[PDB]
DNA sequence: ACAAAAAGAGTGTTTCAAAACTGCTCTATCAAAAGGAATGTTCAACTCTGTGAGTTGAATGCAATCATCACAAAGAAGTTTCTG
DNA sequence: AGAAACTTCTTTGTGATGATTGCATTCAACTCACAGAGTTGAACATTCCTTTTGATAGAGCAGTTTTGAAACACTCTTTTTGTA
């Protein structure tokens, strides 16, 4: 809580939404944009880690985490 | 000593694509017909991406093809775009927007 | 051991760029576009040919497949292509 | 609120696009 | 000064977070998921990891602004944010 | 007045009726006019079952279509939905959810 | 005009079930628009499947594999 | 002795073992997934139909229809998530108008 | 001729509201929820099995697909649901 | 030169196409009928514009700090083979 | 699935350091309320026309059954392709 989402920092934030294209930002979408990002990374690493898990491993392959986005919808590509 | 993609006039493997139909259990039974069919859109799809890419990495002034180059291509023509809709391609970028 | 379409994306890339290189990792992003184009492909024509009680995955799944996931014109010229590879290999 | 036969509370889709503190 | 700031990160393509900074977080994620086994990450699966995660958020902010020009405002709000999610619909706003 | 609540009576009952909204016979002329337009040939006959569900289906997706639109409309501090709302939210939607 | 069967007191009605309290006028022009691009695109599917088969008829299952390729699940005709 | 009364089911254990060797998903098919699959959608069944037996009636009725399989389904986020993109024919819609439209 | 869930489907109503009945309109859309979902279960189960190199759906699977696709609670209750049924049966 | 995958032949099986047949259900028609859509008017209710008041985010410039890069070592975990 | 041998890839730790972040101001650039001007969509009364419903052929086509010829799976061989 002290830090770990602190460590998406506003520098950051603000990158992210000028690549989006956004001119002007609000100061409440930094803590808005870490919840996002909070919630979107549980749904990623709880798929990551069950495919893990069935597989009797113990390490988070690249392969792990494209089948759990590719289950929610989102295709990734460099990986394969 | 001749391939059947040699006989299709391919350049993807037909004999690779049949064992993957076959062992993919999508049938218990495959034609003979099918793994050419599919290799040759394979084939062609494949080639129609590769070739907007190459013209990105030309008009970029690069000459190797990067997945910028690979993003740019898809993202540029509507019927690719249309079929890679929920795609992510790694290190691709974004289109300038306003 | 470990399969790829490397070679045989070269060798496209060959013919309709004959001066262009790939990058490895654009080369990894063409072997993942060519596996998912492909899972897409075999995993409808399975499905038409379970709806049509058949169960053998003919050319002829293949073509309705390539229509029902391809957009418009990508589709029409899919279609033209692999119908002339099929000739072209019956032909011999 | 809402149980059933399992002790499964089935709460109501309240809300889910606002982040929470 | 914001309009050359766009225009070099909408011609760039490298990650934008920090990747030891994301590293950590996604670490304690996954502890927090755990159920008493921890669990190591391949560096790619991390790289993986992060490259979704900005491209899912950059898709985002761009909607984001589309509901900030429709209100007739240039700035990002979070109710803004928070109605593209819902727009996008329980599974592509999430 | 003329009508305190004349629209939210409507609406009121809307919401808790399940029967469509569209005329069948409209719909199915209308179904059956771009299906020709999409066969060059002789046309296809339609089970009755097939227009029911086409229908449905349609009838789901626009209503949905205006909830998501309204929406927006509200987000822009207004009450009358305006084309722009309905660009707006298929735009958000997607290519494949927003066609 | 089949693409003016759907009248005005329909669209009306949809945007009321929808919770829509006030209406352009242009939203009927649109809802028209919107309604005829969703059809092209169900029943292009449904008659691929139909050819796929030997058949003439299109059938309610053709519809709703239509749908479901689309991502739009249907329940009440399976 | 059947399958299903044996693992203490109501729904067809051998029913559901026939589909999945019939259904191209593996070569083989183990003893005990017809079972767990089989339980699981018993479980869901059951779940769905209580809500909607409730929810029937809470309308003084005593027979389901597809409106109150749609209420049902639409006020448990669980259900609300795992149907997501399902239409239900004949389901209409919640009883849901925006705060700034009643006076 | 034609096999449908709704015997099994009638007998759980009976068991969850003893005095309540069912539409027909209403079994047929229980009949597509519970294929729906057997398919969506059996097509995670078939992956997961390509995934590790096995040629076996194992009542492993069908956890592992049950939990990735079932929301948080429905999952719990899922899987305990079948892990009782699974010993239940082989105590027989 | 050698292993591994793929052509090649031949045989057995099986399965999908063709033909015939039956009934069922889709289309086209019709005939009222009446209920809802179309039309026109209006004005209350809404949207748009412009202004001014109130707020706040980007730009700026400094110090602090920590992400990265390199490097090494260890050993935990993943991989391969084999067998029953 | 389990056991044994091998390897390889993640974790942990150290040190520099310079690029990046953080903190404080401010004021120009924004947001917000609103009052008036202008626009328009809901409500309403009347017509009539289009949809609905019920037959009614009627026939075209979907669904079932059979035969069988083609085509595919299986298996052993040869050979060609990617390492050595």
């Amino acid at each position: 809580l002290r830090d770990n989402i602190q460590g998406i920092t506003k520098p950051a934030i603000r990158r992210l939404a000028r690549r989006g294209g956004v001119k002007r930002i609000s100061g409440l979408i930094y803590e808005e944009t870490r919840g996002v990002l909070k919630v979107f990374l549980e749904n990623v690493i709880r798929d990551a880690v069950t495919y893990t898990e069935h597989a009797k491993r113990k390490t988070v392959t690249a392969m792990d985490v494209v089948y759990a986005l590719k289950r929610q919808g989102r295709t990734l590509y460099g990986f394969g | 000593a001749k391939s059947r993609s040699s006989r299709a006039g391919l350049q993807f493997p037909v004999g690779r694509v049949h064992r993957l139909l076959r062992k993919g259990n999508y049938a218990e039974r495959v034609g003979a017909g099918a793994p050419v069919y599919l290799a040759a859109v394979l084939e062609y799809l494949t080639a129609e991406i590769l070739e907007l890419a190459g013209n990105a990495a030309r008009d970029n002034k690069k000459t190797r093809i990067i997945p910028r180059h690979l993003q740019l291509a898809i993202r540029n023509d509507e019927e690719l775009n249309k079929l890679l809709g929920r795609v992510t391609i790694a290190q691709g970028g974004v289109l300038p927007n306003i | 051991r470990k399969e790829s379409y490397s070679v045989y994306v070269y060798k496209v890339l060959k013919q309709v760029h004959p001066d262009t290189g790939i990058s490895s990792k654009a080369m990894g992003i063409m072997n993942s576009f060519v596996n998912d184009i492909f899972e897409r492909i075999a995993g409808e024509a399975s499905r038409l040919a379970h709806y049509n009680k058949r169960s053998t995955i003919t050319s002829r799944e293949i073509q309705t497949a390539v229509r029902l996931l391809l957009p418009g014109e990508l589709a029409k010229h899919a279609v033209s292509e692999g119908t002339k590879a099929v000739t072209k290999y019956t032909s011999s | 609120s809402t149980v059933t036969k399992s002790r499964r509370i089935s709460r109501r889709p309240s809300d889910w696009w606002v982040v929470k503190s | 000064g914001w309009l050359k700031e766009i225009r070099k990160l909408q011609k760039s393509t490298h990650l934008l977070i920090r990747k030891l900074p994301f590293s950590r977080l996604a670490r304690e994620i996954c502890v927090k998921f755990t159920r008493g086994v921890d669990f190591n990450w391949q560096a790619q699966a991390l790289l993986a990891l992060q490259e979704a995660a900005e491209a899912f958020l950059v898709h985002l902010f761009e909607d984001a602004y589309l509901l900030t020009l429709h209100a007739g405002r240039v700035t990002l709000f979070p109710k803004d944010v928070q109605l593209a999610r819902r727009i996008r619909g329980l599974e592509e706003g999430l």
